[PDB]
């Protein structure tokens, strides 16, 4: 209903909502757009009581085969009915301290170590661990945060911000095609390039740029990239297929 | 439209092979063998942080051998980097995520 929505704006009170993180050398998009989400929807939905950062290695090595095959690729809609199934612990909590299960893979966007070459170390799914990597309070299986019903979105515009403003930031996917790793500013729109392949995303709000009606989206690849972290691409028509992936889920407990 | 895998087979370029050049000294060196050129066929690309590319290329007899390549993001440069080689393949494998 509002012409600009922006979940940041909104609902400051929750710091992973404006947090980029940064997924390495393997195809784990669809396992970060979830857990950022979910992450952003359970803040949403406590009032800020809770803020955690949710577990990317737990939805990646534990669920592990049953969403897709890890580093190489996986499933959106089976990462969210996983958090309703068996919950996911975090890897961030909020007050501080450290989470239960943090992402181990190593980044891209950095140099560190003496001389860039950032990721190209382990880039290999990790195992699944039903513990907390030591000095985090409480258990694992106690650190979990379920999900009540997981669900997709129509492609249609409006169910779209309908989701998001009512419930908080979503998970979508989009077709990559070189122009796009080209971005900075504006409203994205494909126009040429090989396709790279597909990548999955957090959208998280709207408006418009001259006359470009826009959705407002995390990236996962740091920030340097882009707008601190983010972009937008052409809203309105399925530009890319972003609307034609889009999936949600509502908190357990909350 | 597979969210986090590799994109279906295209057949090789002069990029690609600006690459297996590229990378070429340091392939050298974890196998320790001296190749007079490695010559990619066939490719995959996938997004991470970055593209990775799973190049095919040929060595010496009638056998391929296959290389992960991790490829900057225009912000921070172009790199490159081998991140795992794949030596002694067959001839006809698909390239498959490694």
């Amino acid at each position: 209903l509002p012409a600009s929505f922006d979940a940041r704006e909104q609902w400051p009170q929750c710091p992973t909502i404006k947090e980029i993180r940064d997924q390495g050398s393997c195809g784990s998009c669809w396992a970060f757009g979830a857990v950022e989400a979910i992450s952003d929807r359970i803040c949403i939905h406590t009032n800020a009581h809770v803020s955690v950062e949710v577990s990317a290695e737990d939805l990646l090595t534990c669920c592990g085969s049953m969403c897709g095959d890890g580093c190489n690729g996986g499933y959106p809609a089976e990462a969210w009915n996983f958090w309703t199934r068996k919950g996911l612990v975090s890897g961030g909590l909020y007050e501080s301290h450290v989470g239960c299960r943090p992402y181990s893979i190593p980044p891209c966007e950095h140099h560190v170590n003496g001389s860039r070459p950032p990721c190209t170390g382990e880039g290999d799914t990790p195992k699944c661990s039903k513990i907390c990597e030591p000095g985090y309070s409480p258990t694992y299986k106690q650190d979990k945060h379920y999900g009540y019903n997981s669900y997709s979105v129509s492609n249609s515009e409006k169910d779209i911000m309908a989701e998001i403003y009512k419930n908080g930031p979503v998970e979508g996917a989009f077709s990559v095609y070189s122009d796009f790793l080209l971005y900075k500013s504006g409203v994205y729109q494909h126009v040429t390039g090989e396709m790279m392949g597909g990548h999955a995303i957090r959208i998280l709000g709207w408006g418009v740029e001259n006359g470009t009606p826009y959705w407002l989206v995390a990236n996962s690849w740091n920030t340097d990239w882009g707008d601190n972290g983010f972009f937008k691409i052409l809203r309105g028509q399925d530009h890319c297929g972003i609307e034609s992936e889009v999936v949600a889920g509502i908190p357990r407990t909350d | 439209m597979i969210p986090g895998g590799l994109s279906e087979a295209k057949p090789a370029t002069p990029e690609i092979q600006e690459i297996v050049d590229k990378v070429k000294p340091q392939l050298e060196e974890k196998t320790n063998e001296t190749y007079g050129k490695l010559e990619a066929v066939q490719y995959k690309t996938q997004v991470v942080a970055g593209t990775n590319y799973y190049i095919k290329v040929r060595a010496g007899d009638n056998k391929y051998m296959h290389l992960k390549v991790f490829k900057s993001l225009p912000g921070q440069n172009e790199d490159l980097v081998l991140t795992g080689y794949q030596v002694d393949k067959n001839k006809d494998d698909e390239l498959t995520g490694f």
